[PDB]
DNA sequence: CACTATTTTCGGCTACTATAAATAAATGTTTTTTTCGCAATAGT
DNA sequence: ACTATTGCGAAAAAAACATTTATTTATAGTAGCCGAAAATAGTG
């Protein structure tokens, strides 16, 4: 999710608008690594590998606690249950597994 | 194409009833029915190695594929074009997609390519005037600057209201555009200026350093880019005030030809100093050469007691011909053994 | 480095509207608000014939080679066009995308 | 013409073609086309 | 790997820095998870199953 | 206006029927530098006429900074006299000329994109990598580069003639677009 | 309100620009000292020695100046100038034996100065042709000076080193 | 209120790719291929 | 263990072939490092 710099919450697209341009509901995946450059040890923050698609009313979507008036300015219904990816436009769901 | 009794030359297909049957327009025949759908090796090597390196940068920049395939052709040709031998292999790709990126005018410069492989960037430079001469690449996009300036404000992190400060950005640089620096400067420097002066008036997120995290160019010869559209016109007219409304030219004042004024029929074909007098000028003598004689070359000449101390320095010197030594002596050695 | 246009409305005897092109709209995508029926197309595509030759580096005859690949409404009843949007992908590349 | 309007900008604008994909006022990417000023026709059954 | 190749280099053996380098590979974590919940087949190693 | 573009570095090789050992000139000489584990050959430099000798191993010479004409074949055998003293035959036959450069002064700003844009199929530049255009001309096969000064570097010359015809070809062919 | 730096409104974040530049004098401060003081799990554990630092970005940010040929040279000075001019005027122009006379200047910038005393005092390199004689007698003391650094006659002691390596061919 | 010290403020300078176009012996490496060695593995 | 059969691995090498060695014009353009000077602010 967040930096550690500007410590935000995030600035991130709205799921319905995610789901009209067919792209991947995401959220950054961000580590700090310590290493050796050379003559000194060097640690450095924030390094970004890739984008974690997560879950709808999670608590790192911004869909998680809301009051019908910012979702109604992201126009998604508040009925909805929620628990699901929208993977590059249609929205898929894991099933529950089970084996012996 | 041609119907059998009208011989008609256009052909429209039903669709209504779903028979999918072929008809001329004309007369009406039918022309087909039942429609039938349907339901070196080292030369593959090297490009099969070299298919994930072109792609290994594309996901750096975060380039969408159709640059990444089209300059897979380009690549291609100067394979076949024997550019590939002799130049180093990270060189030959990052060179060759810089091409696809201009026809594309991407916001991308060429500096970036060079920056995680550690070279200076007229070293790849250097690759990439090569390829467009011997490859004959005639037509080529400008380096436009006006690209750069809207893509540099996502990543500068600046105030939600930032389609007015590249609005106001682009009227400034549009308005520099009329005017008379950007001939044989740098395009990422001028762009990297008038975002910095829009930025200016509006907050203080000019640091002079954090848009140098942006644009990468030293933090004076931008600054000599403040100073330099100070003193042509009208910049006094709006260095305080004077909302961006005007619409004036003013003097045509490249900063080159004031440098050089502060320092200080055609032509006729038998007026010109020729060529061929000045080569008959002293005789062609072969081995003789003794009509060029003086008293300075002629005491051009050792010092005859210290040729010993001339090279007994040059000899303290030396280090390669004592280690060159052995190498002839080894290959005495090899030769036998 | 050849896009896709949408060139539409090809005209006949004064008039703009073919049978198949009641319906397409000015910019080639099928204007909001009326219907549609067998034929009559409502998205008009058009494609480079030149879809995979070699890019000779030079401007000499490019003028004529949009070849026409529309899609036709088929169906047998007559349905409405509600309304369409048009965005851009991950990519750089454009959608057209129009709910019937 | 009342050409192409933004999703929330909301913003009438006429786009240049071949130009862009974004709106003015906002750099929201999603942009609806107007209902045209064409009559249409209509049963009440 | 794509360290060592160049820790096999004289020159190019003290200025080295080794996360300029770290965008190549960033790509292969994205596209591996979508296209497991696209195409909802997970294939593994440590166990072998499909 | 009738100006003149002056001609600056003048080169020429000859020819050696002898071949040259490094010992027995280097040695004794006045400007001795040779470093065979930086550069296979010997210089010399004389302050008249302020031109430069380079020699060859294999026995070749190439003399450059000559000025003017008739001065490169004064300072070439100028340096045949130093390797008479050697027990060396030193000849000298065929004087080839073909490297002549020369700048000259124009003295009103231009642009450089509008002509790049115009005759930008036979000539063009790079911006960021170099400040000024590359015009080639394959008439007289010449190549050479322009500026935003005007002054225009007549650089590589195969024959001093073959320049003249190309150097007012190019001026009333430029001075179009004149700006205002 | 002239364009170079008024210090105006909200600037989020600046001290990560300050804390950069101001550092990015003393990076040049350590190499200063340098150039005076020349004119005068085991692999883990120095690892450990070595400085722990954290990164920020604006520090390693690289410019069009960066990871190229050449650096500052020296600027030179009157007691340069007459160890120069003396042994300019005894040879003819010899760029290899002052270059070991000037210990940490190199071949190129001497190259270089030779270059640049061209245009500065023309006059100066014009009676550099006309010295061809013996200067006034005080080169003695550095000819001398160039031989007490290893004091060895190279004539007749730079001769035997060859004779014992290739005696050992013969041997082998 | 006024000195003293300092942090700018401003060139100043010095370098430095370029460019072509020679000359040229290195002087690098590249791909492509071929050679040659060792360890890899498994059966002595 | 040790010797033999194996595959690859690394390195030659070949052929090419662009990359380095020293010239001279500048011209405008960066870019780094250095004072040169000048105002300004702490503090007497
Ligand atoms: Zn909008």
């Amino acid at each position: 999710g967040k930096k550690s710099s500007s410590s935000t919450k995030d600035y991130l697209t709205p799921p319905h608008e995610c789901r009209l341009r067919d792209m991947t509901y995401s959220a950054p995946i961000y580590v700090d690594i310590e290493y050796t450059r050379g003559r000194n040890i060097i640690m450095h923050k924030d390094v970004e590998i890739g984008r974690m698609p997560i879950m709808l009313r999670s608590n790192k979507c911004i869909l998680y606690d809301a009051d019908e008036s910012k979702m109604a300015k992201l126009n998604e219904c508040p009925l909805d249950p929620g628990g699901y990816f929208i993977v590059n436009g249609t929205e898929k769901v894991i099933l529950v597994q089970e084996q012996l | 194409p041609v119907c059998k009794n009208c011989h008609g030359t256009e052909f429209e297909r039903d669709l209504s009833n779903a028979n999918n049957d072929l008809v001329c327009k004309a007369c009406g025949v039918v022309s087909e029915d039942n429609p039938i759908v349907s339901e070196l090796e080292s030369r593959e090597a090297t490009l099969n190695n070299a298919r994930r390196k072109l792609r290994a940068v594309s996901y750096a920049l975060h380039i969408p594929e159709y640059i990444t395939d089209a300059a897979f052709q380009w690549y291609k040709l100067a394979l076949a074009n024997n550019f590939v031998q002799g130049r180093r292999s990270q060189n030959v790709i990052a060179s060759c997609l810089y091409v696809a990126c201009r026809k594309e005018k991407t916001h991308h410069m060429l500096i970036d390519f060079s920056s995680r492989l550690q070279v200076s960037v007229y070293s790849i430079g250097a690759t990439f005037l090569k390829m467009v001469k011997k490859l004959h690449i005639t037509e080529l996009p400008l380096a436009d600057p006006s690209l750069f300036i809207q893509h540099f404000a996502e990543k500068l992190d600046l105030a939600d209201k930032k389609i007015k400060v590249v609005k106001d950005a682009v009227k400034l640089a549009q308005r520099m555009s009329k005017d008379w620096m950007f001939e044989g400067r740098r395009p990422a420097g001028i762009a990297g200026a008038c975002i910095l002066l829009a930025c200016r008036m509006n907050n203080l997120r000019r640091t002079h350093t954090e848009i140098v995290a942006v644009s990468h160019v030293a933090e004076e010869t931008l600054q000599q880019r403040l100073n330099e559209f100070k003193n042509t016109k009208a910049a006094k007219l709006s260095v305080q005030k004077f909302r961006e409304n005007d619409v004036e030219d003013g003097e045509a004042r490249p900063p080159s030809f004031v440098k050089n004024r502060k320092k200080e029929c055609p032509r006729n074909l038998h007026l010109l100093p020729t060529t061929d007098t000045y080569l008959s000028k002293v005789s062609d003598d072969p081995d003789n050469l003794e009509d060029v004689d003086d008293e300075e070359l002629n005491a051009h000449l050792l010092n005859e007691e210290a040729s010993k101390l001339k090279e007994r320095i040059w000899i303290g010197l030396n280090a390669d011909f004592l280690l060159e030594q052995e190498s002839k002596r080894l290959k005495q050695e090899a030769d036998i053994a | 480095h050849t896009q896709d246009i949408i060139g539409g409305m090809r005209v006949d005897e004064n008039g703009d509207p073919i049978w198949q092109h009641q319906s397409l709209g000015p910019d080639g995508l099928g204007e909001v608000g009326m219907k549609v029926q067998s034929g009559q197309i409502y998205i008009n595509k058009s494609v480079p014939t030149n879809s995979a030759d070699a890019p000779n580096p030079n401007n000499v005859n490019v003028q004529t080679q949009y070849r026409e690949a529309p899609v036709i409404y088929r169906g047998p009843e007559p349905s409405h066009i509600d309304q369409v949007m048009m965005s851009v992908s991950d990519n750089d590349q454009a959608l057209i995308k129009v709910l019937l | 013409t009342l050409k192409y309007i933004c999703a929330e900008c909301s913003s009438k604008l006429s786009l240049s073609r071949t130009d862009a994909v974004r709106c003015k006022d906002c750099g929201h990417r999603i942009l609806l086309k107007a209902r045209t000023k064409r009559l249409v026709q209509f049963e009440a059954r | 790997l794509s360290i060592d190749k160049v820790l096999k280099k004289p020159n190019r053996a003290m200025e080295y820095d080794a996360l300029l380098s770290i965008n190549v590979h960033s790509n292969n974590i994205t596209s591996g998870l979508n296209r497991a919940i696209s195409t909802g087949n997970w294939s593994l190693k440590r166990f072998k199953m499909e | 206006s009738g100006i003149v573009p002056t001609l600056q570095n003048i080169v020429a090789t000859v020819t050696l029927g002898c071949r040259l050992d490094l010992k027995t000139v280097a040695l004794h000489a006045r400007n001795a530098e040779y470093n065979p584990k930086r550069f296979a050959a010997v210089i010399m430099r004389i302050r008249e006429p302020k031109t430069t000798a380079l020699i060859f191993a294999s026995g070749k010479m190439v003399v450059t900074g000559a000025k003017s004409e008739d001065d490169s074949k004064l300072a070439s055998r100028k340096y045949a006299r130093i390797i008479q003293k050697i027990g060396f035959a030193a000849k000298f036959t065929d004087f080839k000329i073909q490297n002549i450069v020369g700048s000259c002064d124009v003295k009103f700003p231009i642009r450089l994109e509008g002509l790049a844009f115009s005759h930008g199929t036979f000539s063009s530049y790079e911006p960021e990598l170099f400040p000024g255009l590359i015009y080639r001309m394959v008439k007289p096969k010449i190549v050479l580069l322009i500026f935003v000064s005007g002054k225009i570097v007549l650089t590589g010359a195969k024959q001093r003639e073959e320049i003249y015809q190309a150097f007012e070809a190019i001026y009333p062919v430029l001075s179009e677009f004149r700006k205002m | 309100c002239k364009p170079n730096f008024p210090i105006g409104q909200i600037s989020e974040n600046f001290e990560k620009s300050k804390m950069a530049k101001k550092a990015k004098l003393e990076k040049r401060r350590h190499l200063r000292e340098l150039r005076m003081r020349a004119r005068q799990k085991n692999a883990s554990i120095e690892n450990e020695y070595k400085e722990k630092v954290d990164e920020n970005p604006f520090a390693n940010l690289y410019n069009y100046g960066s990871y190229g040929r050449g650096s500052y040279t020296d600027p030179w000075t009157v007691e340069e100038m007459i160890k120069f001019y003396k042994a300019l005027s005894m040879w003819g122009t010899d760029f290899n034996l002052i270059s070991q006379l000037y210990p940490y200047r190199s071949r190129k910038q001497v190259k270089a100065k030779f270059v640049n005393e061209e245009k500065k005092r023309p006059i100066l390199i014009e009676l550099a042709l006309r010295s061809k004689l013996p200067p006034n007698f005080d080169e003695y003391c550095c000819e001398i000076k160039k031989n007490i650094g290893t004091v060895a006659d190279f004539n007749e002691k730079l001769i035997e080193l060859q004779n014992e390596h290739k005696h050992h061919m013969k041997e082998i």
